[PDB]
DNA sequence: TAAACTGTTACAACCAGTTAAGGGTTGGGGGAAGCACTGGGTCT
RNA sequence: AUUGAAAGAGUGCUUCCCCAAACCCUUAACUGGUUGUAACAGUU
């Protein structure tokens, strides 16, 4: 439902081409064990959303598309909801799990 | 003699005990699920935490570090030089010792007389089957409930990248057809007040687990095989072990971290005789259990000795305050 | 006499009785089905758990680890000094004898004389057919239900890598080829408010079970085929086992995970006859289910002496509020 | 329907030989997994040791490790997050276990 | 069908020739009365196939050989539609007796 | 008496190297595997 | 109400008891997010 769009941008940090590589984020938004760092990964990668914004219109691919706002605070609605680390890891791991997967972002 | 020693350190931006990469950078430490009130039921949250292993392996580094300045420290295996935490891990036949000689397995009592090294950490001989259960029986590392209770988050673990920069003999990072050798890793670092309880049953070090006593004339004396003061040079050694634990030798990435720590509370127990274990420190109660055995023991009647650091403790207690770790274990060890 | 424990104790951090899934390195630790409603019917969830042999096993320990300081102490079984459970195994049709001579088997009364293990924890030698059901039962070691209730799952489990590091005498790590041992193993933790609970008949301790009472003039009387003397002593050694089945002896892999093993909660009862066996701390709510089992025990007839820690049990029901184990088994042997 | 197939090559890829990789850790925790945060923690490492498999195939000439198309991850997620009872969820967990091991096409 | 093989290689923790004679593992898929139990044990067997793989290539007997990939999918294909308890114990009876066969180990 | 114009949002290398993923040891011992009760013929 | 009327394979039995998947086993070790880059130019 709304882990596509974030998932498909998160994809969007390591895939085919695309000469830069950020797995540090994805590794800290998975195993989001607390309450946090998993929205400081996820902000991370959408600091360097303009870095790919540009990587994809400068050599071989289309402009990525950032997440749209109303999956943002789904997200975050999620996130407020859920109390037990059972569900903040499952909601984590989910989110970071589509980070690895067959996208023909450039054709 | 049996001694068991517990307490709390403190712990700063530690990667001890991590459960590796597995194949990536982010090397994962070790975690465990603890239970903690927080006024709303005992549920169970993820904690770092290191195991026992860690705390018996560097037992072991630190008896074979002492056996290294001991005059009775010849007979030593030739991996517990190098601080090499297998015992008889391989189906072999003939160990190597670092004399000169070699050991066979065959009459267990004659490599407890022999070799040291298997003595109090036990030994899982696979080819012909000699196995002998450990007296070092350590705990694991947990924080305060408290702690975790009114912190109600914020994560003891911290993660840190670091990277092997390259530079070679034309000064140039080669990227994959020069030498891809620059490589990053992010490592996991802990912190917390966390609790050790190490039991240490010497009473029986050098005694063979097959026939521990005779009983020839029906008498109270264990079946020994070495004189006594070697036996005693190593139950000293075995203890003094403990002295690197409490200051900062345990842990892995020795190098790279070095863990901090601290003395803040330590309860001990000594005695030659049978006693119960303290309490792994994870509790706020603790103290109270501590005090409460100790002074059930005593009402049962035993000649242990009990060394606090400058804890309250209670009342009617012949404890007797210690204000280092070294200096508790000497004097655990004044009298022979 | 009999003497029947029940209580709540809070674990962490232990692998506890664990199989190893076989001969792969995944050791994971024991795990029974248990139901808890979850206000969704008594739903089936898989838990961590300690097997009652175990406790079987642990009990003999502190039982000969007790009877080792007794002056009487040399009518044991030459395995019960090797901490050996094993009694009357395959093609056995004598007993080893820790005087360093064999028993044969004649008579029960003949075997629980000279070897108070067979007494105490039972005995079957397949050669000679001969069976005596222990006086100690055991119950597995379950979180409470009410735990369950509290942290819906969570798995419990950690899962941490334990790497067996080998370095050979030249200094290489070795790819097997060597002869070097390195290994992964990894091995399973759990925690929780675990569910105890023991059952201790010393009534027939000295007395066979193949004629219990002679009836000399139609009266009961147990046949004690041993001095009284030696009688009481086991009974203070079996009572005083207790305590480091409560302290920190518990489980296996005690070498490398000996968890805190704090007592949270603890009720005990003794009398002199037969009495109901205590409910386990598995379930969410027993405390008033044991205050109407004393009270309606007491008002028929029984006079039963009930020992409690951290348990209120009411105010009409009468019972010691004990500060230990220690204190616990102190109040079980003061009647002799 | 479709993930059976894709998720097998992948795990065999991260399990089968002509490799020197043989990292059991992560199928133990997908198998050994009660709870399915923790499956989806082992999937996830599995997924994650893509990178080492695919350059480790470059440098021997091996074939490129396919990775599970993006519908295999949309229908596992749904049948993780509409099965909450632990029976099909191990079910589900030990039959990626089984697939981790499979002789498929490897190396010529 | 597809017997044959998983047969072949499941019995191979039994065999005489291999000194680690995993019952247990073979209990479990004997009488499972559901589909996961045995699922674990034929899990527990390709997970120790592994070693006698490297057991066999170190004594210099031919080393065993992975299940083909389309037995393992007709297993899953068939194990689905176990709604009786009776075929399930079939195929799990079957499996456990082609577990106890002679084969051509070490010529 | 006026209220920042603008180029710029890090590049680049790299995203675990290796080593082993149980070693061993044992795979039910040992007794019994119906105890009677109910008899069907052929003769006197 | 019938080759059917009356009709106990039935009556007691702890597959039992004893038995630690147990024991030894530092993803360990080495590895800097490193290096260069004026918030700068100019303003009554």
């Amino acid at each position: 439902g709304w882990i596509r769009n974030i998932g498909r941008y998160l994809s969007y940090l390591v895939d085919d081409t695309f000469e830069e590589y950020a797995y540090d984020v994805v590794d800290g938004i998975a195993k989001a064990r607390t309450q946090e760092e998993l929205l400081e990964g996820v902000y991370k990668a959408l600091r360097l959303a303009p870095k790919l914004k540009k990587k994809a219109e400068s050599k071989g691919c289309p402009p990525p598309r950032i997440p749209s706002p109303e999956d943002i605070e789904a997200l975050e609605e999620k996130v407020e909801q859920l109390s037990n680390p059972k569900d903040l890891r499952k909601l984590a791991v989910s989110l970071a799990l589509w980070a690895f997967a067959s996208w023909n972002n450039c054709p | 003699m049996y001694v068991r020693i517990s307490g709390r350190i403190r712990l700063n931006a530690h990667s001890l005990n991590a459960q590796g990469g597995g194949g990536t950078n982010y090397i994962e430490i070790t975690k465990t699920k603890v239970t903690v009130r927080t006024e709303n039921g005992w549920t169970v949250v993820e904690v770092p935490a290191i195991t026992g292993n860690m705390l018996k392996h560097w037992h072991f580094v630190g008896f074979v570090d002492y056996f290294k300045t001991t005059p009775y420290g010849v007979n030593l295996t030739e991996r517990a030089l190098r601080y090499n935490g297998t015992r008889f891990g391989q189906g072999e036949t003939t160990a190597t010792k670092a004399n000169g000689a070699t050991v066979q397995l065959n009459d267990e009592a004659t490599i407890i007389k022999e070799l040291a090294d298997a003595d109090v950490h036990g030994f899982l001989a696979p080819k012909t089957g000699r196995r002998r259960v450990s007296l070092v029986k350590a705990s694991f590392i947990l924080p305060t409930e408290d702690f975790i209770k009114e912190v109600e988050g914020e994560r003891l673990i911290t993660a840190i990248k670091h990277n092997r920069v390259d530079v070679d003999e034309k000064g140039a990072i080669g990227s994959s057809k020069e030498g891809t050798a620059q490589m990053l890793f992010s490592r996991e670092y802990a912190t917390g007040l966390y609790g050790f309880s190490i039991v240490l049953d010497l009473g029986l070090v050098g005694i063979p687990q097959g026939l521990p006593v005779k009983f020839e004339e029906n008498q109270p004396r264990p079946n020994i095989v070495i004189d006594p003061n070697e036996r005693k040079a190593r139950i000293e050694s075995a203890l003094k072990a403990l002295i690197p634990m409490l200051s900062g030798y345990i842990g892995a990435n020795l190098a790279r971290s070095f863990p901090v720590f601290k003395v803040e509370e330590l309860v001990a127990i000594a005695s030659e005789g049978p006693i119960p274990a303290l309490v792994h420190g994870f509790y706020e109660d603790y103290i109270e259990a501590n005090r409460s055995i100790i002074k059930n023991a005593r009402a049962l009647g035993f000649n242990i000795e009990v060394f606090t650091y400058n804890v309250d403790l209670g009342e009617d207690i012949e404890a007797t305050k210690v204000s280092s770790v070294e200096e508790l274990v000497a004097n655990l060890v004044k009298m022979v």
